[PDB]
């Protein structure tokens, strides 16, 4: 009879896993402060890792990799890419990014203006996007004066990265989109990619001559469902799944999702996670870790994939809650606490 | 030459002191009867081993140690054990009834009526020192004596010996080998009143020594003898610089200079390797790089924690056996490129290395096998603060309901001394977070 | 040299205490004449905790026998091990207590108490370092209850810093001598709540049912109930009589078992309990599953009705200490809803190599459960069923007492219940 | 990767390697604390005996 606790009532994902665990009749739930547990579904922030793995006779398991914030923070991810030799500054699949601290507080202000003045002098497209983690708060502008003045009006760290002025547009619609991939990493640090991704598409045609209206530029599910007037027109909930998207790539572009995009996504995930493995691995740790990640990608009109950000506490598409949650129990939990396919994941083999 | 006086308080301190002095004697070639054939100066001399041993006219080498316990059962083992001939009765002080795992009882009730005796016995060992450096205090956090009487002894030592350094070897409480529920209280009480009196403290989590014995020595259920034989190896490696010719950590002052830039943060984390089973057929001897690489594995740390998520303030490497500087630097270069070693920006990113060519001495018939080289790393990591968080948390669970509090108030303590001690820890956790996290 | 002074008072007190010295004397190799004839040194290691060493290597139980009538103690002296007890330590009267607390506490008992304390003071003056006292007695009678508590009240006055421990047989109507037993028990319970550090609650009903249902005894006797108390008493005291680090002395055990001064009433438990299939080897999982089962507990309180404050287990015999930990850690991690979460590690375990007589291995259970409030709830409901009509009060008022003192004992124990109630939530 | 202060002797040697540069109570007051606790005990035992006298 395995025991587990819950310390994040707002998690739509592990809320289902908890419902599934109890449905097995072999997992028992305890109060959120009972240290005698096998599995912790811990809080997002200030998760007390230091108190894990100190109960005699209990093998304890947690659903967050301590130190993964280095990959799931806007400024942290950028700092990780430019410093880690495994990724280098010349990284080809990550937009040219810079970390900018508001002037009311290292800082890459002058480094950003240099590359900004070289592009302005070379006639090249010079549209940048400013954003931060403390957002629902984004500004898209081609003028460096506006981007900087916008950050100074705030009080937290921000990041300016090159805006993809040539994104792949779906037809009919002439609309933008992003791709979400759910990746699971078990205690053994196997990298499993969920065979099912989603495209959170924009219901508004893309307009390159007006970054003031951010309804056709931002593909966030909440922005389209509030400020967009064509929500749910071409697909249900602005969510196109890999089947329809794969049929489109073959009818219009004469290629496959696997060949044109999925290969690059699988390469990115490996390089991001393999980089930080020696920092977060729980191979010889007194407790064990496993975490679900949500990667966001961009696709330009040349079928190149760019990495936007990584989400540490991602939600799931409504239609994929059952299949994915059950998979988490199979490869991440039961692998350590077995119960008395055609795997739904795609293992990304690598060198530990 | 300058002398060092060792003090062992409580059962944990006393038994650990037994295992060490057994080890010191094997290392310096001292026999159970105190004789030392290698010492050519009979009845005197200022050699490096004289920092721990005095000499009589008859040629006996007598430890500079005092054993204190409020109950005589554990110290009687010393008076009749294998090394009974080393000590004389003045060195072994025993009461008649212990502190019942009650810090208040050891510190106030019982401690007040015996404190003046200990100081006198220690004063007698000080009168044999031509230039005393300081004291090494072995004790436990959980025991009533180890926690309660120690904190008092430290308060008085800082009064009778002002300019002298004091180092602790504290035993962190671990349920797997403990039958006392109030040990969090004692640990947090003793850390509070002892903090401003100790200059450097090596915490040892029994949980760590326990799992290292089960994992590396294949001991299904390790005894205190097992835990102590291992803990005496670590202690030996840390005190070796004081007992042997050398230029690193040559006096107790150097321990604070090299490991403690900030006063309150004086709890270095210790890592030791290799620990090899004597019952093993025959082990492939590890290189310098392999044993140094092991110093950054959580399984070999005296306290379980994750240094990858802390910041180093200092770092020493103490080697014993077949080791030459050339090999040490090579392993360090390879570990930096693979490991996560983040230092605080106001401290240099460096390693002080000491090497003693004599390899570790293993107690005949013990659990550990003889190796040709071994290392012990002392690194001041903010990650050790995890240990305080664990301990302080349990303290809050019981104190929120005032459980067991009446036992302390009943020996004369004030309930306010709890929260006062707890708030001192909350500040100690804050100083650690102010130094490590961004 | 941490000596314990034993006191046994009254009929029940002395018949149980007698069998108690029969059981441990066997374990330490002490024959009925006081001579040692064991084969191991672990027997004598901690022998002076309960025995004094006389001339000729004779061991004399450090025990005082007390009663207001000669009958029971005359049987002890003529009994099996009767010749081992110190002759002077037989302090007894002739009037009897008539199952009256008032008589044992204020009138008859008070006339004999000074002479019992003369013997206690004589056994203590010879102790190198006295740990404390342990009293065996019933609460439903007149002597062990009325005078027993009178003795504790006076031993605490003369020895205020020594541990006072008692084995108290609680009364039950299904196993009853007189209808006044709830009166005597309610009055004693207040004394114990004030002047005892540890009280092992033993409900005669729980003992009866264990003999009837589990031991398949068709018609139990007081002797059969006393066999259980003997074995239990031998069990909880193993930590004291043999070389062990866990709960070594009486005060250390209190510091780990009593988180609040008034909640010091324990439910003991034994295992195995086998009916005569008695030769079957009992495994460690079996020892543990039974040891925690309520049917093996002697308070007649269902633990699953309250929460455990602290727990102390003791395993006796040659076994796998690794397999003990695995199973103990299993029971905790399978029912963590019945252990309070605000006391980390409130379940300790001690191993002993010497098993009791006739068993390869065994386990003794010591629980500080809030479920004990059910015991004091029964006693209170029976007390009030009669006191509301003032029934049978004339036996007590005739001895000097007033109805007010009854109303106080009533409110005092209802408080004790309310105290056990707030810590269950 | 610098090595500084290399000291060698018969029984070993010690050195230092730099990878990157940076960027009480008096005796009177202890006796009072002790006597203060000894006083709180004496008071509590008096209340116990006073209680036992009543
Ligand atoms: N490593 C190690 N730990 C020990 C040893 N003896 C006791 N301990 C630990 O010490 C803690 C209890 O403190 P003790 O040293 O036994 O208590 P004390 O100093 O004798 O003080 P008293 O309460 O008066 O008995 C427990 O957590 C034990 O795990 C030992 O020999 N080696
Ligand atoms: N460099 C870039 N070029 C083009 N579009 C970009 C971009 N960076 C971000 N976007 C747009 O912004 C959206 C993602 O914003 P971002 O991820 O920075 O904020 P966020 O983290 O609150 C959304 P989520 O966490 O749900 O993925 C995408 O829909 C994408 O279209
Ligand atoms: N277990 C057990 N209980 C007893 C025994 N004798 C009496 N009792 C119980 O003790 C209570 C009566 O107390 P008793 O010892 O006769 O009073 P006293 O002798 O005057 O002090 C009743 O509830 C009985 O059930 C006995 O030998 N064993
Ligand atoms: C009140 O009597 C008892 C209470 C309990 C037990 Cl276990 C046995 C007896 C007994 O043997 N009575 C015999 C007598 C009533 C004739
Ligand atoms: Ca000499
Ligand atoms: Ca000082
Ligand atoms: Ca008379
Ligand atoms: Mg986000
Ligand atoms: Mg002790
Ligand atoms: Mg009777």
């Amino acid at each position: 009879m395995y025991t587990f606790v819950v310390r994040d009532e707002n998690s739509s994902v592990y809320a289902e896993v908890s419902r599934l665990l109890l449905a097995t009749g072999q997992w028992k739930r305890l109060r959120k402060d009972n240290p005698r547990f096998n599995l912790m579904l811990g809080e997002r922030n200030r998760l007390p890792f230091g108190r894990l793995g100190h109960e005699p006779g209990l093998v304890q398991l947690v659903n967050y990799y301590r130190g993964a914030d280095k990959l799931c923070r806007k400024a942290s991810l950028v700092k990780l890419i430019k410093t880690s030799p495994e990724l280098s500054e010349s990284c080809t699949w990550f937009p040219e990014s810079y970390v900018i601290y508001p002037t009311n507080l290292t800082d890459e202000r002058e480094v950003f203006l240099a590359a900004y003045n070289r592009r302005r002098e070379g006639r090249e497209g010079n549209v940048w996007i400013a954003k931060s983690s403390a957002g629902a708060g984004i500004l898209i502008s081609s003028e460096a004066s506006e981007l900087l003045d916008f950050i100074d009006e705030q009080g937290q760290v921000h990041v300016i990265q090159k805006y993809l002025e040539k994104p792949l547009l779906l037809e009919p619609g002439h609309r933008k989109f992003d791709i979400r991939s759910w990746v699971l990493v078990d205690h053994l640090y196997n990298i499993y990619l969920y065979r099912e991704g989603v495209l959170r598409t924009s219901s508004e045609p893309y307009n390159s001559a007006n970054f003031q209206d951010k309804t056709c530029h931002l593909t966030n599910h909440c922005i389209q469902k509030e400020y967009s007037k064509n929500y749910g027109r071409y697909e249900e909930g602005n969510e196109m799944f890999f089947e329809e998207f794969n049929q489109y790539l073959m009818d219009a572009l004469n290629t496959t999702l696997e060949n044109s995009i999925l290969l690059q996504i699988k390469h990115i995930i490996r390089s991001c996670l393999m980089c930080i493995e020696p920092a977060i691995s729980t191979k010889h740790l007194h407790y064990q870790s496993f975490q679900l990640f949500g990667f966001d990608f961009m696709v330009d009109e040349e079928l190149k994939v760019w990495l936007i950000e990584v989400n540490g506490a991602p939600a799931c598409a409504q239609k994929l809650y059952a299949e994915l949650c059950q998979g988490i129990v199979d490869v991440a939990i039961s692998s350590v606490f077995p119960l008395a396919p055609t795997s739904i994941f795609i293992k990304l083999h690598h060198h530990h | 030459m300058r002398e060092c006086i060792s003090i062992h308080v409580g059962q944990a301190g006393v038994q650990i002191g037994n295992a060490c002095w057994e080890l010191y004697c094997l290392e310096h070639g001292i026999q159970p009867d105190g004789q030392m054939p290698s010492d050519k100066t009979i009845g005197g001399g200022d050699d490096s081993f004289n920092t721990f041993f005095s000499e009589t006219g008859a040629g006996k080498h007598v430890p500079r140690a005092v054993f204190v316990d409020l109950e005589p059962t554990v110290i009687d083992e010393v008076r009749t054990g294998t090394y009974r001939q080393l000590f004389h009765p003045e060195q072994l002080i025993t009461g008649k009834e212990d502190a019942a795992n009650n810090y208040a009882r050891g510190h106030y009730t019982i401690g007040k009526e015996i404190i003046d005796l200990v100081l006198d016995r220690i004063r007698k060992l000080a009168d044999q020192c031509t230039g005393l450096q300081g004291f090494l205090v072995f004790h436990s956090f959980g025991g009533g004596t180890g926690s309660g009487f120690t904190s008092l002894l430290m308060e008085r030592l800082s009064v009778d010996y002002g300019k002298k350094s004091k180092l602790e070897f504290s035993i962190y409480p671990a349920p797997q080998v403990s039958t006392a529920v109030v040990e969090p209280y004692n640990s947090i009480l003793t850390t509070h009143t002892t903090l401003e009196h100790s200059d450097c403290a090596f915490m040892v989590d029994n949980e760590a020594i326990y799992d290292i014995c089960r994992r590396n020595l294949d001991i299904e259920r390790p005894t205190y003898t097992n835990l102590n034989r291992l803990i005496s190896q670590i202690v030996s490696s840390i005190t070796a610089s004081l007992r042997f010719d050398g230029a690193l950590n040559v006096d107790l002052t150097e321990f604070q200079t090299n490991l403690v830039p900030y006063p309150r943060i004086h709890f270095p984390l210790a890592t030791y390797a290799p620990v090899i089973s004597a019952e093993k057929a025959y082990h492939e001897q590890l290189s310098v790089a392999e044993i140094t690489n092991a110093c950054f594995e959580p399984a070999n740390q005296m306290v379980k924690c994750d240094p990858r998520h802390g910041k180093y303030m200092a770092c020493c490497l103490l080697y014993r056996g077949d080791v030459v500087p050339k090999d040490v630097n090579a392993a360090i270069a390879t570990i930096k490129t693979k490991r996560s070693i983040q230092f605080v920006d106001w401290c240099p990113t460096g390693f002080k290395v000491g090497i003693n060519y004599q390899p570790p001495t293993v107690v005949p018939g013990g659990d550990l096998a003889k190796v040709q080289r071994a290392v012990c790393m002392l690194s001041n990591t903010t990650a050790i603060a995890e240990a305080w968080a664990r301990l302080d948390h349990k303290f809050d669970l019981m104190y929120a309901k005032r459980a067991f509090v009446h036992w302390y108030v009943g020996e004369g303590m004030e309930e306010g001394e709890f929260s006062e001690a707890r708030e001192d820890m909350a500040a100690l956790e804050k100083d650690y977070e102010e130094v490590g996290v961004d | 040299m941490r000596e314990i002074v034993h006191i046994q008072a009254g009929q029940c007190g002395n018949q149980i205490g007698a069998k108690f010295w029969e059981v441990i004397s066997d374990e330490h190799g002490i024959d009925p004449t006081g001579s040692y004839h064991g084969d191991s040194d672990l027997q004598l290691e901690r022998i002076n905790v309960y025995y004094n060493e006389a001339t000729g290597n004779k061991y004399v139980p450090r025990a005082i026998l007390v009663d207001l009538e000669p009958g029971t103690m005359d049987s002890v002296r003529s009994g099996p091990f009767g010749q081992i007890f110190r002759p002077d330590n037989f302090v007894f009267g002739q009037s009897g207590a008539g199952n009256n607390w008032a008589k044992g506490h204020y009138t008859e008992g008070a006339e004999l108490v000074d002479s019992v304390l003369d013997v206690v003071r004589k056994e203590s003056e010879s102790c190198d370092c006295l740990q404390g006292f342990q009293l065996t007695h019933s609460l439903g009678g007149g002597t062990g209850s009325g005078m027993g508590t009178l003795l504790i009240s006076k031993i605490r006055e003369e020895y205020p810093d020594r541990i006072m421990n008692t084995f108290s047989v609680m009364p039950s109507p299904k196993v009853s001598d007189t209808v006044v037993e709830p009166y005597n028990a309610t009055l004693s319970v207040h004394q114990l709540v004030e002047n005892t550090d540890e009280t092992y609650c033993i409900d005669n009903e729980a003992l009866y049912d264990i003999c009837f249902r589990t031991l398949k005894l068709t018609t139990p006797t007081y002797g059969d109930l006393n066999h259980l108390v003997s074995a239990t008493m031998s069990g909880v005291t193993t930590c004291l009589r043999f070389p062990g680090q866990l709960n070594a002395d009486l005060r250390k055990l209190a510091v780990n078992m009593v988180p609040f001064p008034r909640l010091h009433f324990f439910m003991p438990g034994f295992a195995p309990l086998t009916s005569r299939q008695q030769y079957r080897a009992l495994t460690v999982p079996e020892l543990t599953q039974q040891m925690f089962d309520s049917k093996n507990m002697m308070a007649a309180c269902d633990p699953r009705h309250g929460r455990y404050l602290t727990v102390a287990a003791i395993f006796r015999g040659r076994m796998s200490m690794k397999e003990v930990d695995e199973q103990m850690l299993n029971v905790q991690n399978k029912n963590s809803s019945y252990f309070v979460e605000w006391i980390p590690n409130n379940v300790k375990t001690a191993v002993c190599d010497i098993p009791p007589r006739g068993l390869k291995m065994s386990a003794t259970f010591i629980g500080n459960s809030t479920a004990i409030q059910e015991l004091f709830k029964r006693i209170s409901e029976q007390f009030t069923a009669m006191f509301r009509r003032k029934a049978f009060l004339h036996w007590y008022t005739g001895e000097g007492m007033d109805e007010m003192e009854f109303t106080e004992a009533e409110s005092n124990m209802n408080d004790l219940v309310s105290e056990y109630q707030q810590y269950q939530d | 990767m610098e090595v500084i202060e290399l000291n060698k002797c018969t029984s070993g040697q010690s050195f230092e390697v730099i990878l990157k540069p940076p960027s009480d109570p008096s005796l009177e007051e202890i006796q009072k604390k002790l006597e203060a606790a000894e006083e709180r005990r004496k008071y509590q035992e008096a209340e116990l005996l006073k209680h036992l006298a009543e």
